[PDB]
């Protein structure tokens, strides 16, 4: 339950690119389902958030055009589109989902994925 | 905008140990998170010291504005890891520290 | 914008039910958008308005009503016991900025949900 | 279900700056509790004040928020203009908590639409 599955990146300083979260054995609907960056050692931040059909543009800064989100809910998958890439970005994210509407306060649990 | 420094060290016997701390402007909107290497990272403590479903009992947690505390009295055994912590008060966010 | 089906998602005191809304058009006369949520009753259904209005200073008034549906004996059509009212009006100025307006919208919608709203509305008693 | 200091949490366009409120006491003519925030000047501070009516109950809500430019000359600011709020909920007497706590998240609900947001945001119907 809550099976989470991760898209597949291997391209490094060139391309588009795209990355794909999956939710199973759960409801996508209303959830909000976040993001975030792993990078091999010390840093490691915060990205954009996505909670329903509005409050979109939640960027973290050198995203703001960076990266680009969006949420199917047709068929439960997250989606995500890089325009530019340089040495800041790795190939390892993770997708984590929220504990009910927004504007309450709670976090980044559970988590799962690869990159 | 804001920092979030742990500056904690490494243990290596299992009866009580050592607890975690951090320091930045007021106000506890804060998290734990036992992050195993192999594995994907985990939630321990919500609203500073209210832990939540799933997780042992004895992981005592308190603090207040620019002071946080884990206490992790009772130690269970091979359970080190490592931890991280973040706070969720204005956008750019930190989590970050170890 | 344009209208389309909201769906409030994880509502109520639980929050586990949820329920969508689509609009109904809006009103000729004044204006007022209207959205409401399928129950197969066109009287017992509950209902939303939207309307901004025109100028000195723009005023912004949203309702909400919905009804409790009960049968009892005696007859076979369900009646209308009580009604839950509602209305949240803003009155911005002219050369209000779109970042007061965010900052006063998203102020609303954190503050209602705070223990103190939620103490004061669920068991209908005073601050002290 | 006393009163006391209430952080909010992120409040904004991109959710960036914060507003900490704390009681200003209740006024005893009507009964109406006060908010308001620390703001160094007692003429401009983000203030929200809460009421409970007694009998078919009403809350009253009333949020204002003024900002203020410094004048041409004058070297104490004086308030421009102000924004205002209000919210009224009306129950029976025999209303339940369960149908009170799912009108209230409704209204909390709504205001993340899209609708909602473009709504007040852009000053534009549908």
């Amino acid at each position: 339950v809550q099976l989470v599955e991760s898209g597949g990146g291997l391209v490094k300083p060139g391309g588009s690119l795209k990355l794909s979260c999956a939710a199973s054995g759960f409801t996508f609907s209303d959830y909000g389902m976040y993001w975030v960056r792993q990078a091999p050692e010390k840093g490691l931040e915060w990205v954009a958030y996505i909670g329903s059909g509005s409050g979109v543009i939640y960027y973290a800064d050198t995203v703001k055009g960076r990266f680009t989100i969006s949420r199917d809910n047709g068929k439960n998958t997250l989606f995500l589109q890089m325009t530019s890439l340089r040495s800041e970005d790795t190939a390892i994210y993770y997708c984590a989902r929220k504990r009910g509407y927004e504007y309450d306060g709670q976090y980044f649990f559970e988590y799962w994925g690869q990159g | 905008m804001t920092q979030s420094p742990a500056s904690l060290s490494a243990s290596v016997g299992e009866t009580v140990t050592i607890t975690c701390r951090a320091s930045e402007n007021i106000y506890n909107y804060l998290a734990w998170y036992q992050r195993k290497q192999g594995k994907s990272p985990q939630l321990l403590v919500f609203n500073a010291k209210t832990l939540a479903d799933g997780v042992p009992s004895r992981f005592s947690g308190s603090g207040s504005g620019t002071q946080y505390s884990l206490k992790i009295i009772s130690l269970q055994p091979e359970d080190f890891g490592t931890y991280y912590c973040q706070h969720f008060w204005r956008t750019p966010w930190t989590f970050g520290g170890g | 914008a344009k209208l389309e089906t909201v769906t409030l998602g994880n509502i109520g005191k639980d929050g586990k039910q949820t329920l969508v809304l689509n609009p109904r058009g809006v009103n000729p006369t004044n204006g007022v958008a209207s959205l409401s949520q399928a129950g197969a009753v066109p009287a017992l259904e509950k209902r939303v308005t939207v309307s901004v209005s025109q100028p000195k200073n723009y005023k912004v008034q949203v309702k909400i009503q919905n009804p409790t549906a009960c049968t009892a004996n005696g007859s076979c059509d369900p009646s209308v016991t009580r009604q839950a009212y509602a209305d949240v009006t803003f009155s911005f100025t002219q050369y209000s900025t779109d970042e007061e307006r965010a900052f006063v919208r998203t102020e609303l919608a954190a503050l209602l949900a705070s223990p103190l709203l939620i103490d004061a509305i669920d068991q209908l008693n005073p601050a002290y």
